[PDB]
């Protein structure tokens, strides 16, 4: 996360920007209606 | 002649339910209960050893304790039996800690014996300080877990019928009709479900064949095939469902054929749908459907078909639903012919991303060649994370009268958009586009919008026009 000092075109007024630069998060994968555990119990719903 | 006999078979088969599923599912909670209570005893512990630390100056030095002492203590509950539960209540222990006010003290016990399982009584080991001596210590390394329950894990029963054979047939006996209907029922352990009626008449329409099977197995789980076939002279019925459950996977299937065979009016239609699941669920939607039409006494004949295709794809990458029909006919009336097509594509996407829906529609039809023209009423949408983007009802007309003097109008709005960015607000609107015609030269408009916004950069443009018999205006007004 960075800040820049800038003299917008659009705009006459100075500023100093606060810029938060696109960011990709990675979702882990994970699996459904063959045994499904959460930390807490672990059920098979194959089984059931 | 009527025979609704049943050799009377009163057994069943008992099929073993298997609770085992729930048994370890307990005890993995219990397993999560242990965790957790070793870390709630390390947040007690925390604050207990402080405690200690506290008391120890006002209790351990000081004289403030042993005087007018109390005996600990200690509740004993007699053993019991119960001969007509068969529970053998073993004797229960209870202490707490003279010491103080009632602070808890050790305690350990076993589990009961009873007969049958509907619950495991919770056996349990407790240690917490004891206040008769100034020092307090949570023992966080020994975790309290009682007693998982099983709860017959397999002791109850599913119940197939050992059913004998459901026997009806149903004679009876005439010069001009004759009808012989016989239905078979196979309850064994599986279901076998078979139909047969028989007519005969010196009547064409009276005399007829209707046959019918419906077999399901249970054995391996359930999986079902029902056809049907219908020997009419009017009616020609062929219908097939087949729901099959290989014990892994789903498989539904429905293919009827079926039509009519009405004289003046024939008509045809299909029906196919194929739900199948290997590991993603992928289902086919195709409704075709035919019609034949002809009215000689009223002169108004007209043939078209309405059929559909839809495709579904609920993928976990991503899900796709895309939709179409297209209501077609074709028709004349009283000498004068009547048009009618109707297309449309519907088209939805989604994603975790972005998702997009465009929908787009031809009501393209006309009466005796009259009002033509109806066109176009579609619309798009866009969304993704980084954006937003609109366009909705950009459309066309243009309609005419065949009687009169050809009056004509088809106004319709011209095409219109919205875009977002960060730091970008642009809003574009272009609309009224009209159709003049006689009658004192009817109105002709439009209209411009522009909206551009950029903080401290704001322009605006706006536009009319107008023009009508034999006068015109424009206004235009611009602020920037």
């Amino acid at each position: 996360v960075l800040t820049k000092y800038s003299q917008p075109e659009d705009s006459l007024i100075p500023f100093f920007e606060i810029t938060v630069p696109e960011s990709q998060l990675t979702v882990s994968q994970f699996t459904l209606p063959k045994s499904v555990s959460d930390g807490i119990a672990a059920l098979d719903l194959n089984a059931v | 002649s009527v025979k609704a006999q049943y050799k009377k078979n009163k057994h069943r088969h008992s099929i073993t339910n298997p609770l085992a599923v729930l048994c370890e599912f307990i005890s993995q909670s219990i397993k999560s209960f242990d965790r957790h209570f070793e870390k709630n005893r390390n947040n007690a512990l925390d604050f207990v050893t402080k405690s200690y630390n506290e008391t120890k100056i006002k209790f351990d030095k000081y004289k403030a304790e042993k005087s007018h002492d109390e005996l600990p203590r200690t509740f004993q509950i007699p053993g019991y039996t119960v001969p007509v539960v068969n529970v053998e209540v073993s004797p229960f222990t209870i202490e707490m800690s003279a010491f103080g006010y009632v602070f808890p003290k050790a305690v350990s016990m076993p589990s009961f014996s009873i007969l049958g399982s509907d619950v495991r009584v919770p056996s349990y080991t407790l240690i917490l300080p004891s206040l008769e001596l100034p020092v307090l210590h949570v023992p966080r390394n020994l975790k309290l877990s009682l007693p998982d329950f099983k709860e017959l894990c397999t002791i109850s029963h599913i119940f197939i019928p050992a059913m004998g054979n459901i026997t009806y047939d149903f004679s009876f006996k005439s010069s001009v009709i004759t009808l012989n209907t016989n239905a078979e029922l196979f309850n064994q352990s599986d279901i076998v479900a078979h139909l047969l009626s028989s007519s005969s008449s010196v009547i064409d329409a009276l005399q007829y064949k209707l046959e019918g099977t419906t077999r399901l197995t249970r054995k391996r789980g359930l999986k079902l095939a029902t056809a049907l076939s219908l020997s009419n002279k009017f009616v020609e019925g062929s219908h097939n469902s087949t729901v099959s459950l290989t014990t892994k996977n789903m498989e539904v299937s429905v293919a009827t054929t079926t039509k009519a065979q009405i004289p003046i009016l024939r008509m045809n239609f299909k029906q196919e749908l194929n739900g199948n699941t290997k590991s993603k669920p992928t289902v086919s939607s195709s409704m075709e459907f035919k019609y034949d039409f002809n009215s000689s006494m009223l002169y108004s004949t007209a043939k078209g078909a309405v059929d559909h295709k839809l495709s579904l794809e609920s993928l976990t990458s991503y899900f796709s639903i895309e939709s179409s029909t297209k209501g077609d006919v074709k028709g004349s009336v009283l000498s004068r012919e009547y048009s009618g097509t109707i297309a449309s594509e519907a088209n939805t996407y989604l994603n975790s991303k972005s998702t997009r829906s465009s929908v787009k529609l031809q009501g393209t039809s006309k009466i005796d060649d009259i009002w033509n023209l109806e066109v176009k009423e579609n619309f798009a949408g866009e969304a993704t994370l980084q954006r937003i983007y609109s366009l909705w009802e950009h459309s066309t007309k243009n309609h005419l009268q065949l009687e009169g003097l050809f009056f004509t109008n088809g106004e319709h709005t011209s095409k219109a958009t919205l875009e977002l960015s960060p730091w970008q607000m642009s809003a574009l609107v272009q609309v009224h586009a009209s159709q003049p015609s006689s009658f004192h030269d009817f109105p002709d408009l439009g209209q411009e919008v522009a909206l551009n916004a950029n903080t401290k950069n704001q322009k605006i443009r706006w536009k009319n026009e107008v023009r009508i018999h034999s006068g015109s205006f424009q206004s235009q007004v611009e602020l920037s």
